[PDB]
């Protein structure tokens, strides 16, 4: 019982987008599945979903511009959403109906599991990869991801062995129109020098992957 | 209703009866049919709205459930419902022989 | 059909019971179709209650809903650390369209004593001072409550419009904070000064804690 | 033959029957049935394939989607055999009871 | 009747785009609709089709990473195809049988009629658009079209008013990764300057539209 | 099921009569699903012949189908300028998969007296070198051609770069372009000219 879906990131407006949500151990014969969307601070939004039994219901704003259908052979269900608009920037949730469809008692409401989501911008601007500067000095550092677009970026620290200490910020837009994060960790005054720390960043959208090294 | 009178003569993109003729010959192989070279087989397609084609009381009550519950179950699709049977002609030797092949025409079709 | 829930936003002390409501534009169907989730920042949510009482496997007790028909409620008789989160309900209905709906949101925060911030500076790295631009970035880590301000003071001059912040969500564990405020400059303006300062006023402190240094070490 | 034996046995996602209850006041606004409250009726539903060929004309467009170049329809999980089911009511004081064709699909064929 | 081709552009290997062919003056439901596409310098290659019955059958190479659809409500067809890879960049046009379906006599693999065709580049890669420098002076002059991704891109001269003398180029690959061409246009070699001779370059993946004059 | 074109390439005069064949390794459906298609560079295909020999209304009639089961050819008669195409067959079949399928394609190009280039020489804009020139033969035949560019008396195998068009439909000619773009070594350089090694012309 577990979602995984894809397809998402940089389409401009009046596109089209097909999002895929990969099912696996569950039948698509036998649950229903849903599409969920959050605005960016915003609150949760049902779409629409495709059911057990294969019937296709959507809210009422869709007005047609999406279509949520499966393929059960594939194992996957699919959200293509056509003339696409900048309010429709959004993390799209793969969600399905808790209980399996048809019996006497059904779902009520409920839906589990759900997918990570996945982040769909829409905009004119261009894919930028990130500058990956090095903040360096009980003391504290971290690195300086800066002028990037769209989000997001990944930060995480010595291959995610130090977890404990780190606080990644959220992202900020600059008003170059790109987007800045910091992220920073605490260690003790012992360990500088006998541990080396070093931030691997993953800005997908560009394909950048880097690795940075803190120093003072 | 769904049927040649209907839909033969009027553009229509939601569910209907649709012209098709095979060939006996060339369109399945079925080389022992003396008469006649082929036939006018049709078939049903097209989508089916709101209200557009009523079946049984089953396709009723699964439409009315399909809006009152919020976990809709299946939704309907183009059949046929009326066929008809074909009298072909064959031969064994000089000797002809005549058989009704059952359910080879759509005369009609339907949404469930 | 839409569902609206009160109140938006909510802190409360570790300890407290805590209620939120539901409240339906028209009977969700067999008036028992709500279920509430739980999201925290960055995760999916976490359906808590379905059936509008009935709990799932892995919540705990302190959980609990109730209500019926349009009217419902959700209860959290003993407030956690653990349960900052955005809380949302989310209905069914008959109809041909709009099956399922959710509730705008509650933000619940936990309120803690105060702590003051850790406050560190760090200057632009020798990497970005090869380009065009420079970033001074200020740090306060561990604090509560969110309220805290930061004035940056180049050559002792306050600055202003050029510099932004962001904070974390508040710490599952601790319920702290943590600010960054960086301060973007020209290269060729960051030569021209010598002083860089940031001011911390936060209300675990007692006077302004200023952090600063000097370009070259 | 998709009946209600072979179908649940195995939930494929090929054409199959599949389990639907059915409560009568709760799903379809029916007051009036004194008993039963619900049933299951089922449905229809699945992948079909390049044919259940029961009738002969669906083996006839199998056939003829596959010889000529220009394929027609496309098969479709649907009802086959409807089964009634006796019900209950007594709008008049007095106990009626029924039989209510064609409320059951026992099977399915792809068409 | 008309069949108009969009959904294209650039996409991410291994991604999925979903194309859709607009028909205008006949009904799906008497023609089947197929999509062939052809690699750049390459032949046409049949990729299958969607009945005017509703049956889709695809060549024996597609192994189902194609899937062609059609809906009459809204007068299109699409091509969805998911896992991009390199291979599969081309122009992709959508060609109506020539004949309805399902009477006496076929098609006798007729198309007819064609669509335009619409490029798709898979490819990591990054749009660019081109910088437009002229090139000077019976005698004849040119523009110059440099640095820009992906193909291809439109020249008209004198609002397209001037049709003789001009010879747009094939797009060449520099060995940055970019594309450039030349187009130049014969003239009498007087007059030059009594009239206006104009060069509208017309890049579309990055919305340029640059209208470089020229002149001695 | 696939079919192979004869032959991929072939040239031929105004008025000359030219002969395609295509060839299925499987036959085609009722022995007739064949077509030809018309392809001019940067066009749909043109439908010239459905059903192996029928020709498409308003189509001229130097164009003609003939064969069936699995060898046809498409027979062009009097060959004209505006004939040079690339020119496909496709066919039908039974079958659960490819139901249609094209063929290599043949390129015919038409052949011509041969004609003289004309040689232009373009220099920079004064809007790229705050930040390239070009040599371009016009309106010639055969295709081929030989550049090498000079600059302050210098060759270099060094700016490989060079397109010419598609044949023209009213004249059969040509047009090369040849690239001269990196700014740093041209800053100095001072004197700039061309010289082409074709046949239509005596000597370089």
């Amino acid at each position: 019982q577990q979602l995984v879906e894809s397809g998402g990131g940089l389409v401009q407006p009046g596109g089209s987008l097909r999002l895929s949500c990969a099912v696996s151990g569950f039948s698509l014969s036998s649950y229903t599945v849903n599409w969920v969307r959050q605005a960016p601070g915003k609150g949760l939004e049902w779409i629409g979903y495709i059911s057990y039994g294969g019937s296709a219901y959507y809210a009422s704003w869709a007005n047609g511009r999406f279509t949520i259908s499966k393929d059960s052979a594939k194992n996957s269900v699919y959200l293509q959403m056509n003339s696409l608009r900048a309010e429709d920037t959004a993390v799209y949730f793969c969600a399905r109906h808790m209980q399996v469809g048809g019996a006497p008692t059904g779902s009520m409401a409920a839906f589990d599991p759900w997918g990570p989501g996945t982040l769909v911008t829409v905009s004119s601007a261009s894919t930028k990869g990130p500058s990956v500067f090095p903040l360096a000095p009980t003391a504290a550092l971290g690195c300086l991801v800066k002028d990037y677009f769209p989000e997001p970026v990944t930060v995480s620290w010595n291959s995610g062995a130090l977890t404990s200490g780190v606080h990644t910020f959220p992202a900020v837009l600059q008003s170059s129109g790109l987007y800045s994060l910091s992220s920073v960790v605490t260690v003790p005054s012992s360990s500088l020098g006998t541990q080396t720390y070093i931030c691997n960043v993953n800005h997908k959208p560009s394909n950048t992957k880097v690795d940075k090294k803190v120093e003072p | 209703a769904l049927d040649a009178a209907y839909c033969f003569r009027n553009v229509q993109d939601n569910c209907c009866l649709r012209p098709l003729y095979i060939d006996f010959k060339r369109d399945l192989g079925w080389k022992w049919i003396h008469e006649p070279k082929g036939y006018n087989a049709n078939f049903c397609a097209g989508a089916c709205p709101y209200l557009w084609s009523s079946d049984t009381q089953h396709s009723r009550v699964l439409s009315l459930y399909n809006t009152i519950n919020p976990e809709a179950s299946a939704s309907p699709c183009c059949v046929s419902q009326d066929l008809e049977p074909l009298t072909i002609l064959y031969y064994i030797g000089k000797t002809p022989k005549i058989e009704q092949l059952s359910n080879m025409i759509v005369k009609s079709c339907k949404c469930s | 059909a839409q569902l609206t829930q009160s109140p938006s936003s909510l802190s409360a002390s570790v300890g407290d019971r805590v209620t939120i409501t539901c409240q339906s534009s028209q009977s969700v169907y067999n008036n028992n179709y709500l279920s509430w989730f739980q999201q925290k920042p960055g995760k999916p949510p976490k359906l808590l209650i379905y059936g509008a009482s009935t709990l799932t496997s892995g919540v705990p007790s302190r959980f609990s809903g109730s209500g019926s028909g349009t009217d419902f409620t959700l209860t959290i008789s003993s407030l956690q650390p653990e349960d900052f989160a955005t809380y949302y309900c989310a209905g069914g209905y008959s109809g041909s369209s709009d099956k399922y709906a959710f509730g705008g949101g509650t933000k619940v925060e936990i309120k803690r004593t105060v702590a003051a911030p850790s406050v560190f500076i760090f200057p632009p790295s020798d990497e970005q001072l090869k380009s065009g631009t420079a970033s001074v970035v200020c740090l306060l880590n561990n604090f509560y409550p969110r309220e805290a301000k930061v004035q940056w003071k180049v050559d002792n001059a306050l600055q202003s419009g050029n510099s932004q912040e962001s904070v974390t969500e508040q710490d599952s564990k601790d319920s702290t904070y943590s600010l960054s405020s960086t301060l973007t400059l020209s290269k060729a303006d960051y030569e021209k000064h010598k002083v860089y300062a940031c001011e911390v006023t936060h209300q675990g402190l007692s006077s302004p804690v200023t952090k600063s240094f000097n370009r070259g070490e």
